[PDB]
């Protein structure tokens, strides 16, 4: 899953998910979280695809 | 706090707990009417709890004061956590004694290598979840900007700094957000973010409070 | 380019195709020996293709020159895409003529509202996938950085501007990266990123070349 996905406009594209979530996160490898309850987490992985919303 | 020690009751008298039914973040008392926290700790219906040690037990030195207003930084960036700083006004002035005391704002920024005190009621484990009830403390140094950026490539703005230990084992953790990083008796930092807790090469990232002294001063002056 | 028009053969003479076995990015010829592209377009084994119209046909005015070296901006950030600019030196000086011409660097930044020419061989569809294969062009104004930041909350740095149309329909797209944004005869932008292509409220974001003239100058003088 991903709602907000910006991509560079090259071939291949370089894409990341800038969704802020609470869960963090199996599919994702690089995931930063704020240190609150609940946490606010982001996946800062860059990939080919998006994913879908 | 992962890797820390039990502070002792009221030994960190500027440490406040932020409550909305449960402890969700910390903050730091900077005068009798104002608390400094993280902007990502923003919530409606906040009660500031001062004088606290065990946060599940009223031990007789607490003061519970509702927030009347919250002021998130005008440039607080939700996506990047730049300008992770918030002001909270107390609806009634706190009574200041040996156990409920304000903490001084910096006149100058702190340098790499300076030892600081980090405190909070957050998780004590870097794998799994145990929440302390008593306040925990951690002595940890400011890391060079260089060291911070290499740990977190492309994520560190000028309004951040890393503190802690690259080896791992000693860090702040979830529940610690908004709380103090104090060095040489000045509030130099605010617990902000990290990747996991106390992980190797993943130090804690903190708001660089010295960049905010003039917005704090003017904001409180007119609110 | 989504929503554009066929430029006309060699009407954009500073436009280059970057090839590593296929077209992967665009670029701008700024003198006989140097190309300006995006840092995210960095790749080993680059051939610069100048004088192109149809990138799949040798039409008789092309010059193919291998890159002797690529220099990515020292402060390029692959996460935030800040400082998305690369310099590419040609192995031999290109022959400059009517159809292969350099583009002037800006001496001041372009203010919002200025109409610019954006070009490339990227995708022409906002949903699916169709490639030209002749060079497409788009006239588009620079949007206020206020509109830019509203479109992409938290994502826009001082090294970026948005251009295009908030209505959607007309934009750059994948394959257009590294390419020119030219306003009043000057290279004001480099095709960089966006959320999809030609989407409502998701205009293209471009590298603000005017912030880089001094680096560009000193880097060319020394390499």
């Amino acid at each position: 899953c991903c709602d907000f996905c910006p991509c560079t406009r090259s071939i291949p594209p370089q894409c990341q998910c800038t969704d802020v979530r609470e869960k963090c996160h199996s599919a994702c490898k690089s995931c930063l979280c704020t240190r609150s309850f609940p946490p606010q987490c982001r996946c800062y992985d860059i990939t080919d695809f998006c994913y879908p919303s | 706090i992962v890797g820390g020690y039990t502070c002792g009751a009221n030994t960190v008298p500027y440490q406040v707990s932020l409550n909305s039914g449960y402890h969700f973040c910390g903050g730091s008392l900077i005068n009798s009417q104002w608390v400094v926290s993280a902007a990502h700790c923003y919530k409606s219906g906040i009660q500031v709890r001062l004088g606290e040690d065990n946060i599940n037990v009223v031990e007789g030195n607490e003061q519970f004061i509702s927030a009347s207003k919250s002021i998130v930084h005008p440039s607080y960036n939700s996506n990047t956590l730049n300008n992770d700083i918030m002001l909270i006004k107390l609806k009634s002035a706190a009574s200041l004694n040996s156990r409920v005391a304000s903490i001084s704002l910096p006149t100058s920024c702190a340098s790499a290598g300076t030892q600081c005190l980090i405190s909070g009621w957050g998780n004590t484990k870097s794998s799994g979840t145990s929440y302390p009830d008593v306040l925990k403390c951690l002595k940890a140094p400011i890391l060079s900007d260089s060291s911070c950026k290499s740990a977190y490539p492309g994520q560190i703005t000028s309004n951040m700094f890393c503190a802690g230990y690259l080896e791992g084992g000693k860090d702040s953790c979830q529940g610690d957000s908004g709380g103090p990083v104090v060095c040489s008796g000045k509030l130099q930092g605010i617990v902000s973010w990290g990747s996991g807790c106390a992980q190797k090469n993943k130090p804690g990232v903190y708001t660089k409070v010295c960049n905010y002294v003039s917005w704090i001063k003017q904001t409180i002056a007119s609110n």
